[PDB]
């Protein structure tokens, strides 16, 4: 009763539901913002875009809402819908590609002398510089930089809780990824008036291994047939055709390669590192085959009177051996034998090479985890 | 000049849903007309459409013409969408997505109650198409559009020229061509026998389409292909005996790269619309392709099998020589080339024929509906 | 008219009753609050992203003390209707399956009971990110866990008290629902220094896996590994196809290549397994291997791969001679190892063959354990 | 004048919209409900999904609406907007897939005794049945059940009006064809509650669907690819010369038709059909594998084909000899008398089992055809 | 306190925010328009939609809002929400594809005077030319007009701001590149209508296509088939013996140009390119047509190739004489003088149609690369 209809009365009377919770040009209101995320649900690391779900937790104080006796001296805590506190619009400077869904007109948690605390979770569209570096082992870092769209910072001050909290603390374990550390700067750039956005950074780190499994297998599986195609010369020189058989398939299957790494690449590309060399390793098998092709075509053949019947038979024969014989001479495999060990310099050399660039590329650029 | 009293005269009086009809036995007269300015997307084989069309909307309503604080003021006036008659329109045979945009605008309201009103609008439609529009004379899109609210014994919507157009603004981007745009006013009588007519808004649109991008894509590699073919019919008698084999090679390539084209342009007509009589010459002219094709193994095929001690012993010698020449001999008989050089005149003037049987017709049917 | 006029004026709903003011009788424990969760329809699975997009029927319940009506109202007729806006409904939140706002269970007509009680119960569209894991694959095929409950009201201003999931199962599912067990429970935490919202926990334990595509892809297995098997009967009876039988390794290989080019994209379209992958890919190899093994095998070997006396003298010798070259090739033709050959490989087609369905069953045994 | 806003006023405040004309403990609501179906833009066979239009002719009556000479006595029959009506939240049971849309906003029948109507044209999604036994030739009648969302029977009640074919309107344009449409009406009770639950209208569908196209191309590479199997079994006969030859076709042939299978799963799963039907093509085509498996493998079946001066005159002619009785050796394994057996062994199993694969293919039409 | 309350309200009582400033029938409302492209998002040039950036500044004068010590006293500038403001329906004519987003529900600023400005942060869907003229090397400019949508000069004019570049905040992540973009005024006023209609805003897009990875894939399997073919003419004059070998090569090398088809154009249809880019491809991809049909039908165009003791030795000596004639006559038929002919006949070909190739390749490079 004391004064119960009064108050009551009074703070609905006189209450402003678009109002500010300052007075005044000042220090104005000091909003918390802290979101503890919950996972994450698809990067799509080509583009550089992010949905993710989090709880936009916020908080300050409406000295214009500290209660009485009952509501205040009654039930210290109550509940009540958003709704009449400016919500911060929050665009994210990169990221905030997309609408909020479960963020805005929630009921929150309004506190005796005036505390507010509204914990949505919500799924949000962003855009993180994940760029076209989402994939080397020293991968990169991002800015997501979240801020209100229409409000700026004039009439309240925003304020972060940790900088380590981590984005891991809700990284999806369904993502084919990994994470090292989430970095959290407040910021105010000087080209607008407006103090706004703050800067957050994901040192990602984005390891499936998964296909590039069986993708060795066709370098060195197609090398099998391929060392094959070289071993097969001075195996059965008889490969001659079969040969270019051989290549036909062999240059069919890695254009087919070709086929499904483009449309791969379409929905997760970072720099070329793997299909810069293995593109140079394509090149090289690709030319090695067709130039032991030339090895293979350089040839231009392979590519009393009794008595005398005797002797013009005598002749002939032999005649004509030396002539197939002189095919011999030309078609011997002294340039089999060489280049197919020029072979095991070129394939083993520029084998052990990417081999390295790839062992170089997964240890040496490995720690910038950071 | 009573500006404000007036204001607030009528709209004490003024009503909101109710139509400006003298009395109810004779209608209000309603004016309408569409210009065209995007045909967004041609889905042919489901017969539907996207357009933004300008809603031209007339009407009369006295109901508000003014004194000399508003009508004299300005023989103009726009004033907000919810106040005044409106008419809900929608496309009887076409409209199946309600209209974007094509409501809730600024109407006008000139000063004797003349009330003009265009939004543009975005929206579904379903024109014909059914399995025809693909020709060369070309189906009459006909799209009838009216309010779908009232019918008009108390509405009557009115238009003009029937005989001037859709190409005003028919998209250049079209893979499609118009050549007329008729379009008249009418009552409502329809097949399902609905009575009290709602007059509507008939849209003719005659269009052209087919402009062949793929058209040599096909002819060459037909042609290239049938020369390939040709190459197997003539190419024979120019080829050595380890060619029979050589033409097969051909065939298995010569259909991997056929049936790979049913697939290929079979995917074409599905995601478009469809139609039977320019895919009958295709496949039928592609079908004796393969016909003579195989036919020519058949034919390559066909034959048999080119699919005094001393004069003792000089006596059988001279027959090995005499005994195998009856078996060269054998060769004679069977591989004289009767049937293969004629074949390859066969399909020749044949392949001439399935031309001209093709082509000309294609002749045809772009010259009767020319 | 008994009282009704005034009696429903009484009650307000919207303006006597405090909607915007949940009826706990004040600051106490809360509101006896229950959720009642039934399926009425799984409509798409997603295995390899743990995503699920569900229909549920929302059957919601608690007493609105404000709500109890008199005679033109409560025994008027004990049972009658009003809208979400004037009737308290629960917040319900899908715990850790509502990152994809509810529909159309959202908002809706409530059911009035006389004394209070209310009855609000409509259909719930949802998408879920249920714990499929890496481990929502093996035969077990997890258990997907989700908490349903009022997302705002705390343990002294809502208690949630608490059905199988192949209630409403759909049978166009690429999976089988094997239990769906539900118990609530009520739960504080660390950084909160106070107990709250009760929430409906129910666990869905599922398995899945065609057996279709076992049909289709082990047939060309034992067909096309007849084809590598006859490979190496085919080399004797008709090894001379050397080109011919060089053919079939361009043709056997480029089937084997992109047929496993068809197993990632369903694969990225399904998390599989590592354990089954390599069966599959290590199989395949196996012949892949051997077509190489058949490469070499097929042509590894070297080769195989008195004046009247005087001149036809000079043909014995080159007679004999070249027999000798005729021969230098059968040195090598290697015959005798033929049967081994083929022996040696069916032993080992055994071997391995058996080795999968050996493993196929090793691994079969212990779960059906 | 005639009691002009007298009559109005009255009629606002105490009319309601929210209640429901119920009538005494007893019938319900008498709700008239029925499809009037005149278009089917577009469905999907394969997900079931069928967005069409039927205009909800609803028929119920509220006597609350009756009047004298100051409403009836104004114009007999008027219409009224339809707020002032209970809406009921009907569905489609096992549908609904979506929103009915054009519902909202509409035109409502008053008479002057209270008889009321509305059908609106509302056009929405739904989702039933067609599983894979949707498109035989023997069809399957989708069960489409409609009523009472939210409401049960002690309150509101629907029942069927008359019967009407579902081709009474059905798409000419459609991939299917109708053969029956029958609807009739239920109220379910269920044994979990003692409680009389909704009322609902049933619909089944009966129509057979497929087009042709599929089907055209699935035999034609049949009987084309039977044509070099035909080939398969002739060659060895008219042309054995080139086996290899034949090991090329069936890389060839096999190629092709694995790859045949790889448009079926697509297509198949891109538009369904039961199970059984695959069968058919299965073991027929693996026929043509088992069979190539035994007949080229029987095809290779055989081992390799896949004075003194009078002296010499014997040593040499013996030379002879010796080779032509080897010849003959390889000639006495390809007899070319049991590939003669093997065309016709299988040409007759292929007439037989083609004609098996035609037996069941037409029996099974001889059922669907009726 | 200074009239405090009866400030606040008597603001609020007479003003409606629907009213334009209108002032006397002259001026119109002076409004103009100033677009900022802060940054694009996302373009489709095939279907020439874009996702950009967009901070509209819009300014104008409502001498209503003008003050006195007791609005602009209290605090010089203030910042007063939209609602209350008359927006002018901005549109951008042959585009508008999609609405403005972030337009609505944002602030505004009333100086002392009155002048407002709206700037509300937006981002929208834009739909501007790219013809098939827009991929080009010598680009095309995107025609995009921007002014007042339903209100005439008369009511009311659009007018612009400045000069300011489109690659100012052009996408590094676009497939494009940018040559220039200006934009300069007009008033619109058709010979329809006698009066003075709209006013404009004219963007102007000056860009030029194409990223350089496609560049480098496409022409390397050309020259890479350059040697097949090159090899193709090189390996029959310097090696007839494996011609049939080479007819696989020419399968397996057309179909590869075959499937490179379906690859390209559907990035064809992937993006935009003036078809007379496709010419290019046209005759190159074709002469690898036309000369190989020739070169291997050439290839192939050959017959075949593609005392009485002492008579006995004459009459047989006399029988491996003329066959020793006939070995000759085949050879006779393959000979190695013309088929350098071809190689340099056509190398020069190569050279002169590859040379040609490059020539409007390099020639419009010469005035695209300016």
């Amino acid at each position: 009763s004391v004064m119960e209809d009064t108050l009551l009365s009074v703070l609905f009377e006189n209450y402003n539901p678009k109002v500010r919770p300052s007075q005044t040009v000042g220090d104005k209101v000091t909003v918390r913002v802290g979101l503890t995320l919950t996972s994450l649900l698809i990067l799509n690391e080509k583009n550089e875009e992010m949905t993710t779900s989090v709880f936009l937790n916020l908080a300050w104080t409406d000295y214009r809402l500290q209660w009485d006796p009952a509501a205040y001296e009654g039930i210290k805590d109550l509940s009540i819908p958003s709704d009449d506190v400016w919500q911060p619009d929050i665009v994210l400077m990169n990221n905030n590609d997309g609408s909020f869904e479960i963020t805005l007109h929630v009921n929150v948690l309004v506190q005796h002398t005036g505390a507010v605390s509204w914990h949505p979770s919500a799924i949000y569209r962003s855009s993180c510089t994940i760029k076209v570096m989402y994939f080397p082992f020293d991968w990169q870092n991002c800015t997501m930089v979240f801020k209100s769209y229409t409000y700026d910072t004039s009439e309240v001050i925003l304020q972060h809780a940790l900088d380590a909290m981590i984005n891991q603390d809700a990284f999806t374990e369904n993502g084919q990824w990994s994470i090292e550390h989430k970095p959290s700067r407040k910021n105010w750039r000087s080209d607008d008036p407006s103090y706004e956005d703050v800067t957050f950074y994901l040192i990602i780190q984005r390891k499936p291994l998964f296909y590039i499994v069986y993708t060795i297998v066709p370098c060195i599986l197609i090398s099998i047939l391929a060392i094959l195609v070289f071993y097969l010369p001075p195996d059965a020189g008889e490969k001659m055709s079969l040969s270019i058989s051989a290549l036909l398939a062999l240059t069919v299957f890695l254009l087919l390669l070709a086929d499904k790494v483009p449309e791969t690449s379409l929905s997760v590309p970072i720099i070329i590192s793997y299909l810069m060399f293995i593109m140079i390793l394509v090149a090289f098998s690709v030319i090695l085959s067709v130039v032991v092709l030339n090895l293979h075509h350089r040839s231009p053949n392979t590519h009393e009177a009794v008595e005398a019947i005797k002797y013009i038979a005598e002749q002939l024969e032999s005649a004509s051996e030396f002539d197939d014989l002189k095919k011999d001479w030309q078609y011997v495999a002294m340039v089999a034998d060489r280049l197919f060990l020029y072979i095991f310099i070129t394939m083993c050399s520029i084998g052990t090479f990417s081999i390295f660039l790839d062992a170089s590329h997964n240890v040496p650029p490995d720690n910038p985890f950071a | 000049n009573e500006e404000g009293r007036l204001i607030e005269k009528l709209l004490g009086d003024y009503d909101k849903r109710i139509k400006p009809a003298k009395t109810l036995d004779h209608v209000i007269d309603v004016t309408l007309k569409l210009t065209l300015t995007n045909l967004i997307s041609l889905n042919e084989k489901e017969e539907a459409l996207t357009t933004n069309v300008w809603i031209e909307i007339q009407w009369n309503d006295y109901r508000l013409s003014w004194n000399t604080s508003e009508y004299e003021g300005i023989d103009l006036v726009r004033i907000p969408s919810e106040l005044l008659w409106l008419p809900d329109v929608v496309l009887e045979n076409n409209v199946d997505g309600q209209f974007e945009v094509a409501y809730y605008a600024n109407v006008l309201v000139y000063n004797d109650g003349s009330m003009y009103w265009l939004p543009p609008a975005i929206y579904r439609s379903t024109c014909p198409i059914a399995v025809t529009y693909f020709p060369f004379d070309w189906q009459n899109c006909s799209l009838v559009f009216r309010s779908q609210t009232y019918n008009a014994h108390e509405v009557n919507l009115q238009l003009s020229a029937e005989e001037g157009i859709d190409p005003e603004d028919f998209t250049e981007n079209g893979e499609w061509t118009i050549r007329h745009r008729p379009a008249k006013k009418n009552y409502n009588w329809q097949l399902t026998k609905d009575d009290i007519d709602f007059q509507e808004i008939i849209f003719f649109l005659i269009i052209q389409r087919k402009p062949l991008f793929y058209i040599i894509n096909i002819i060459a590699p037909c042609v290239l292909i049938s020369s390939l073919v040709v190459l197997v019919y003539f190419l024979p008698a120019q080829a050595g005996g380890q060619k029979c084999t050589l033409s097969i090679s051909v065939l298995l390539a010569q259909t991997i790269f056929l049936f790979l084209i049913a697939q290929k342009v079979p995917e074409t007509s599905l995601n478009v619309p469809l139609i039977g009589k320019y895919l009958i010459f295709v496949m039928f002219v592609s079908l004796v392709i393969v016909t003579n094709c195989v036919i020519v193994l058949n034919v390559s095929l066909r034959t048999p099998n080119t699919h005094s001690c001393v004069e003792a012993c000089n006596f059988i010698a001279k027959s090995t020589k005499e005994q195998n020449d009856s078996g060269s001999e054998n060769e004679n008989w069977v591989l004289i080339g009767k049937v293969i050089d004629k074949a390859c005149f066969w399909i020749a003037l044949l392949l001439f024929s399935l031309g001209t049987l093709a082509i000309f017709l294609t002749g045809h049917l772009n010259q009767v509906p020319e | 008219v008994n009282e009704e006029e005034r009696l429903i004026n009484d009650l307000l709903i919207v303006n006597k009753y405090n909607k915007h003011v949940r009826p706990v009788k004040h600051n106490n424990e809360v509101v006896n609050i229950a959720l009642s969760l039934t399926l009425s329809n799984l409509i798409s699975l997603k295995e390899t992203d743990e995503t699920l997009t569900t229909n549920v029927w929302m059957d919601h319940a608690w007493y609105d003390h404000r709500l109890t009506w008199n005679a033109s109202e409560y025994s008027d007729i004990s049972i009658l209707r009003l809208r979400p806006e004037l009737i308290w409904i629960p917040d319900i939140v899908l715990q850790n399956n509502n990152d994809g706002q509810y529909n159309v269970a959202y908002f809706c007509n409530v059911l009035v009971r006389p004394n209070g009680y209310v009855t609000w119960l409509p259909p719930a569209i949802f998408r879920s990110s249920c714990p499929i894991n890496v481990l929502y694959f093996p035969f077990d095929w997890q258990n997907c866990s989700l908490k349903f409950t009022a997302l705002n009201y705390n343990a002294n201003e809502i208690s949630m008290d608490l059905i199988i999931d192949p209630e409403a199962f759909t049978e166009n599912g690429e999976w089988e629902i094997i239990h769906k067990p539900a118990k609530k429970n009520i739960y504080g935490d660390k950084f909160p220094n106070g107990t709250n919202y009760q929430d409906v926990t129910f666990y869905l334990i599922i398995r899945r896996k065609p057996l279709f595509y076992v049909i289709n892809f082990i047939t060309p297995c034992v067909l096309i590994s007849f084809l590598a098997a006859l490979a190496f009967y085919l080399p004797a009876e008709s090894g001379e196809k050397m080109s011919t039988a060089i053919c079939v390794l361009l043709a056997q290989a480029v089937f084997l290549l992109l047929t496993s080019q068809r197993l990632p994209e369903t694969a990225l379209a399904v998390p599989l397994i590592g354990k089954y992958l390599m069966f599959i890919m290590s199989l395949v190899t196996g012949v892949v291997v051997n077509c190489g093994i058949v490469l070499n095998f097929h042509f590894r070997t070297p080769s195989t791969h008195s004046g009247i006396d005087s001149t036809n003298y000079i043909v014995k010798q080159i007679k004999e001679k070249n027999a000798y070259d005729e021969e230098v090739g059968n040195w090598n033709l290697v015959g005798q190892t033929i049967d081994r050959l083929s022996m040696f490989i069916i032993t080992p087609v055994m071997v391995l063959g058996t080795i999968f369905i050996f493993v196929m069953g090793n691994f079969n045994r212990p779960p059906a354990k | 004048s005639e009691h002009e806003t007298r009559l109005v006023a009255n009629l606002l405040e105490n009319y309601n919209k929210v209640i429901r004309p119920v009538e005494h403990h007893t019938h319900f609501v008498d709700i008239t409900v029925g499809l009037q179906l005149i278009q089917l833009i577009n469905v999907d066979e394969v997900n079931q999904i069928v967005e069409t239009n039927v205009r909800l002719r609803q028929q119920w009556i509220d006597v609350r609406l009756r009047w004298n000479p100051a409403d009836y006595g104004g114009i007999k029959k008027i219409r009224l907007p339809s707020d002032d009506v209970w809406l009921p939240d009907l569905v489609l049971y096992n549908n609904a897939d979506g929103d009915f849309a054009i519902v909202h906003m509409t035109k409502l029948l008053l008479d002057y005794t209270g008889k009321i109507m509305w059908t609106p044209p509302a056009i929405f999604k739904s989702y039933c049945e067609i599983i894979v036994t949707h498109f035989p030739f023997d069809q399957q009648n989708c069960t489409m059940k409609l009523g009472i969302w939210t409401y049960d029977g002690t309150k509101v009640s629907i029942s069927p009006e008359s019967d009407r074919p579902d081709l009474s309107t059905f798409m000419e344009s459609g991939e299917w064809v109708m053969k029956d449409y029958r609807g009739w009406k239920h109220w379910v009770y269920y044994t979990c509650c003692p409680d009389t639950p909704y009322l609902d209208i049933t619909y089944h569908f009966i129509m057979q669907r497929i087009p042709l196209y599929f089907v055209v191309n699935v035999i034609i590479p049949c009987l084309l690819f039977s044509f070099l199997t035909v080939l398969v079994f002739y060659l060895p006969t008219d042309s054995g010369e080139k086996m290899t030859l034949s090991i090329s076709v069936l890389l060839s042939l096999t190629v092709f038709l694995l790859v045949i299978v790889e448009l079926i799963p697509s297509t198949s799963s891109a538009v369904p059909l039961i199970g059984k039907y695959m069968l058919f093509t299965m073991i027929f085509v693996i026929s043509s594998i088992i069979v190539t498996v035994v007949v080229i493998n029987t095809h290779h079946r055989s081992p390799s084909t896949h004075s003194a001066i009078e002296g010499v005159k014997y040593i040499a002619e013996h030379m002879k000899s010796d080779e032509e009785s080897s010849n003959a050796a390889e000639e006495w394994k390809y007899v070319a008398m049991v590939i003669d057996h093997i065309l016709l062994c299988v040409f007759m199993l292929i007439c037989i089992i083609g004609t098996v694969s035609v037996f069941a293919g037409r029996l099974i039409e001889l059922s669907q055809e009726g």
